[PDB]
């Protein structure tokens, strides 16, 4: 026959059809763990969707990784792109990046300049308006500004702006002179994100000449990742000799770090629910033991080892945990990816887009196993207490 | 007193000590954890509200009106019409520059605000937040500027140091190119918040009009309401009073997300802790089921003395309410203990665990504040009592509907 | 002369199918106020079921307990509650005490359910306490006292409200004679003066002979009804 | 003669000093296989705890119960489990059934504990039902059952796997006589064929005298030792 503990364990949690109430009383623990895991999964899914939106709006439009040389600029001859292949990277493109100061007639701003070759598309080119991508040919100093940046400076097509770099200043008898050049607006870039505020595009050749680099050099290789959330792990990868690694956490790391922190803060703030549910489990057994002590001793008079009775109660506890966790995960998955449908018929707090929802099965699996382990630890103690009790004291 | 004292005796009727008192302390721990964490969260949000009230909305201009075409020829006329508009506490003019501050080979492009000191004292509490300086002696004709501390430390400049300021000063003539580079002397350091101090630099308004070579005019007018939550309509009306050339900007568009996020955080914690108390009241239900199964004989005896069909229900509802009451107090004690020593607790955790919580110019404040509101405590305790009563309600009704003779024979 | 309560043709079956036995048939009582009736019978001879039925604990399958022509069955269970609290006093032969209350609460509990204000109920309890004779140990735990004392405390708490009908199902089985004669005389003056009626069911024949006119309730049938005259 | 079971200086105390009663102290037994020892006495005269000590359920303070050379003290818990599973069968004072388990599985439970395939265990359960005589009531609910049947089902459970030693502490409290004769005939049948030894505790001397060998323990000490042959 199947191991003896399983039969008794499965049979106690069912039965007692004379009232149809004891079933609810015993399943209260499963209900509580189900609500806890449902709340966890739905809130983590919503926050993951919001974070996915942020990463496609902030990181989606900026160099997600940048590989440069140890000293000075990068020479494409030394490290060709076909020789620059790594794990997790799906695309490599030559790039130069810099921080510059932009001077219009009426106001001044700081910006991030991206020197690229016009023949290659960037994820912002679909948002480019009234601008041929190939038009950024070298020597004409064609520059595309963001919509918010252009609005703040208040210039448009056909207006000149002075771009200067103070970090690349050169000493002369008239002091330190920062590099400067006049640039001609050729259109506007409208991506409707924070990046639109400070990102501006120029040709790679003029950009290289601007930072006082020797001709033919580029700053480095921009690398795209399938999952940037693990850049730290990618930072541990072996790199080609003489290179250095840089990444987005230089500028926008803290914010994303903050987001992650906030997540796991809520990650505990709702997790407490299941912890409380765990407590209920113990009390449930605190019921059943005193409701079944006068019977378990008989099983003791049978061949039941104490190590078998510990199992027969722990398996009941684990069965409650398993059923609760699986049912809660199923209800959370059903509620996720569909809350956009149910929300409008009732009051919706947010204005505009209703709600982003991105569900990652890894999170669901992790929280499911966490629920399993917490249920097991909760059900451990009363089982051992019942096992250690000698039959005589239970009887008298 | 009340005839329900019997229940307390059942509360004092605890036998078979050991493994039966464990469930009691488990229930108490659950109630206490839920209630205490709820109170910590609510007090932390109230402290955040207080700090947003003091640190930020008392230094920013609550309303802005800017001329779209030209600096006002009649700025004084517009302002002295608008100061008698009802629902307005004060108004003042200001001029808005943006320029390059350079010192120690470090250059930063920042916006500059030129205001009249005696009026901005009324317009805001900003000079009160200066660490230490001549916040009142700041006047015109001295080539003095005040810089926020973040810009000062990122620029490697200190008090009593000289800086150069470059302004475009565009003119229709050829002088628009090669922006004018004046010299200036820093005088004080501001310490407002994590974000506000990295962009504010203030100059005297008369020296502002002098350094621009512009006329007796300002680039905008700032407004302070008495009530801020309805500033949009008030500023719309105020701009309606003067000419139609104005454009109104209300802080609410920029900063109402902070308020609404605080409200939604409060809602999230409230709902989640309601769920927590719900699970704990399931625990209470289990305890009462055990109590009924163990005192069936005594309740039968109570029945054979001619008690009514609700008296037993009253006994057990009071039993449940008392059981919840014990844990609720045992949690609110900690809840009140924290939220007054909370900041040292959090900095202790911060030193013990080498991880910064809110710093690095993302949250508006650095530390975790707190403020205790007793009405919130009362509301929370009432919520706990109501949930416990709702839980205890069903077992009482079940106990009422058992006939002693039905089971005895 | 019975007017208050009359029992007629009490029938009850309390088993499942197949083994379903109509244990009782044509059970009728003639209990008149002011008269002392005793029920005699042997142990396990089908006497406890109807005796518990006489308290209105379960609904008879057939037969009536009629009050002045007003039937209990048609009126609500709350009516049964005040009948059990104020007009009728019923005693189980088990102790059935409350370990959590002292003697004072254990004896005044029916008065407490009588929702009267503290002074007169407390005085009434003290009066019953002096009549019983256990004033020495008033406020300690009843659990740590002897058997007969607990039984007589149960009897006292049953007789505090001076109910019309006092059904006492062997009050002296676990009691010695030194307290038995005292409680017998006590109930004697209560019966002669206040006039409450007693239906005392007892097993031992000698103590059964101590009552004036005697029924014999055997095997669910009233066979012998012995009267002095 | 006696090989299976040997008791050595049985002593047991389960409380603290001074108040410690020597219910067992230097008590030795001669338990023979194939014979019927019966112990008689009153309630609370050490009839229960003594015989529960025989099952290895508790640890005696002094002395040990040795079965074929294994003292309980050095004997592991699993070995005691197998011993009480395949050699000893015990009946409590009550029925001690499992209200979650129906009669068939309730009586087959040790057989599944015996870890053998369902066919023979179900066949054994059916033949036990034949011997008990309740072919009609095989799968109905113990809750919808009377007392004597459930206690005799408990006895059957205790005897399914053919104990060498069948220990019974007053097995017929709720069981009447016209069933008692039949069940004791069944026990005699198992005695003449299987030869298992029954240790029956009882209060009435009539049934106890018809046992072959009888010890009498009054106030915790064995007074009478009479064996027919």
């Amino acid at each position: 026959y199947q191991p003896v503990a399983l039969f008794i364990g499965l049979r106690y949690m069912r039965g007692r059809a004379a009232d149809r109430f004891g079933r609810f009383v015993s399943w209260l623990s499963t209900i509580g763990i189900t609500l806890g895991v449902m709340a966890l999964v739905t809130v983590l899914s919503v926050m993951n969707g919001f974070e996915r939106e942020l990463q496609n709006n902030i990181l989606g439009l900026m160099p997600q990784a940048i590989l440069s040389s140890e000293h000075g600029s990068l020479n494409p001859q030394q490290l060709p792109e076909t020789a620059v292949k790594l794990d997790g990277v799906n695309r490599v493109a030559p790039i130069t990046t810099g921080d510059v100061v932009l001077q219009s007639a009426r106001s001044v701003a700081v910006g991030v300049m991206l020197g690229i070759d016009p023949a290659q598309k960037d994820p912002l080119t679909p948002y480019l308006v009234n601008v041929k991508q190939t038009d950024l040919e070298p020597g004409k100093y064609n520059v595309i500004l963001g919509e918010q940046l252009a609005s703040q400076l208040g210039v448009n097509r056909g207006d000149q702006i002075r771009v200067m770099v103070p970090s690349a200043s050169q000493f002369t008898p008239m002091g330190r002179i920062p590099s400067q050049r006049l640039f001609n607006v050729i259109g506007t870039f409208a991506a409707n994100s924070e990046v639109d505020g400070y990102e501006m595009l120029v040709n790679i050749e003029d950009a290289s000449r601007l930072m006082r680099y020797p001709a033919g050099n580029i700053t480095g290789w921009r690398l795209w990742l399938d999952e940037p959330l693990k850049v730290d792990s990618l930072s541990q990868q072996k790199l080609p000799e003489g290179s250095k690694w840089q990444d987005w956490r230089d500028r926008k790391g803290e914010l994303f770090q903050a987001v992650r922190m906030e997540k796991n803060m809520m990650g505990l703030l709702l997790s407490l629910i299941v912890a409380v549910a765990a407590f209920n489990i113990i009390t449930s057994l605190g019921l059943m033991v005193m409701e079944k002590q006068g019977e378990v001793a008989i099983l003791q008079t049978q061949g039941l080892t104490p190590r078998q009775i510990m199992m027969v109660f722990m398996v009941q506890g684990a069965s409650a945990g398993i059923i609760g966790a699986i049912l809660g995960a199923a209800l959370g998955a059903l509620l996720a990816s569909q809350l956009n449908n149910l929300m409008p018929i009732i009051g919706v707090l947010l204005d505009g887009a209703a709600l982003p929802v991105a569900i990652e099965p890894l999170q669901v699996i992790v929280i499911a196993l966490v629920a399993m382990a917490i249920a097991l630890l909760s059900t451990l103690y009363p089982s051992w207490r019942a096992a250690a009790t000698q039959p005589a004291e239970a009887l008298r | 007193p009340l005839s329900l004292l019997i229940g307390l005796r059942f509360s004092r009727g605890r036998r078979r000590g050991g493994m039966v008192s464990l469930i009691s302390v488990i229930s108490t721990i659950g109630i206490a954890l839920g209630v205490a964490v709820l109170i910590v969260g609510l007090s932390a949000m109230n402290g955040f509200e207080r700090e947003l009230n003091n640190r930020i909305l008392a230094v920013v201009p609550h309303g802005e009106i800017e001329a779209v075409d030209q600096p006002w020829t009649n700025w004084q006329e517009a302002l002295d019409h608008v100061q008698k508009v009802p629902g307005i506490a004060a108004a003042a003019p200001y001029i808005n520059f943006t320029g390059l501050v350079e010192s120690g080979a470090n250059l930063r492009a920042i916006q500059v605000k030129g205001v009249n000191p005696q009026q901005e004292q009324r317009l805001s509490a900003l000079p009160s937040f200066v660490q230490g300086d001549a916040w009142r002696n700041f006047k015109a004709g001295e080539q003095q500027i005040i810089i926020g501390k973040g810009v000062a430390d990122a620029l490697k400049v200190k008090q009593g140091d000289w800086v150069s300021i470059m302004i475009p000063n565009s003119n229709p003539e050829h002088k628009l190119m090669q922006p004018k580079r004046v010299r200036l002397h820093v005088a004080g350091i501001l310490q407002l918040s994590g974000q506000l101090d990295h962009s504010f630099a203030m100059i005297p308004l008369a020296d502002a009009q002098q350094y621009l070579d512009m006329g007796s005019s300002v680039s905008g007018i700032a407004l302070k309401m008495t009530d801020v939550f309805n500033a949009n309509k008030l500023v719309r009306d105020a701009g309606e009073v003067t000419n139609s050339y104005v454009y109104i900007k209300s802080w609410i568009g920029t900063y109402g997300y902070m308020y609404r996020d605080i409200q939604m955080i409060r809602a999230i914690m409230y709902l989640a802790m309601v769920l927590v108390i719900g699970v704990a009241c399931f625990n209470i239900v289990s305890t009462l089921v055990m109590a009924v199964k163990d005192k069936s004989g005594d309740i039968a005896v109570l029945r054979t003395l001619g008690a009514k069909d609700g008296l037993i229900r009253a006994i057990f509802v009071w039993y449940g309410l008392l059981a919840g009451l014990f844990g609720s107090l045992c949690g609110v004690i900690i809840g009140v203990v924290v939220s007054l020593q909370l900041t040292p607790i959090i900095e202790w955790i911060e030193k013990l665990i080498g991880h910064q919580f809110l710093s690095s110019d993302i949250y508006f404040i650095d530390f975790l504040p707190s403020e205790l509101h007793w009405l919130d405590v009362f509301y929370v305790l009432v919520t706990a009592l109501l949930l416990s009563l709702l839980a205890s309600w069903y077992p009482a009704r079940r106990a009422s509907n058992i006939d002693p003779a039905r089971v005895l024979s | 002369n019975k007017i208050l309560l009359q029992c007629d043709n009490l029938c009850k079956r309390y088993q499942e199918g197949s083994v379903q036995t109509d244990v009782l048939h044509n059970v009728s009582f003639s209990v008149g106020e002011g008269e002392m009736m005793a029920i005699v019978g042997s142990s396990g001879s089908g006497k406890s079921t109807l005796l518990h039925l006489l308290g209105g604990l379960d609904t008879p399958t057939s037969g009536d307990v009629i009050f002045n022509g007003q039937p209990m069955s048609k009126l609500s269970s709350a009516a049964k509650a005040e009948l059990r609290n104020q007009k009728l006093g019923f005693i189980y032969q088990f102790h059935h005490l409350l370990p959590d209350f002292t003697a004072l609460e254990n004896v005044a509990m029916p008065l407490l359910i009588g929702k009267k204000k503290p002074a007169e109920i407390n005085s009434r309890a003290l009066e019953m306490l002096k009549a019983v004779g256990l004033d020495h140990r008033a406020n300690h735990r009843p659990s740590e006292l002897s058997g007969g004392e607990r039984q007589r405390v149960a009897i006292a708490r049953a007789l505090v409200n001076n109910p019309r009908l006092v059904l006492a199902d062997e009050p002296t089985g676990n009691l010695d004679a030194r307290n038995a004669d005292s409680i017998f005389q006590l109930l004697g003056e209560l019966n002669r003066l206040q006039g409450t009626a007693f239906l005392v069911v007892t097993h031992d024949l000698q103590l059964a002979k101590r009552m004036s006119r005697q029924l014999e309730m055997r095997d669910g049938r009233l066979t012998a009804e012995l009267s002095l005259m």
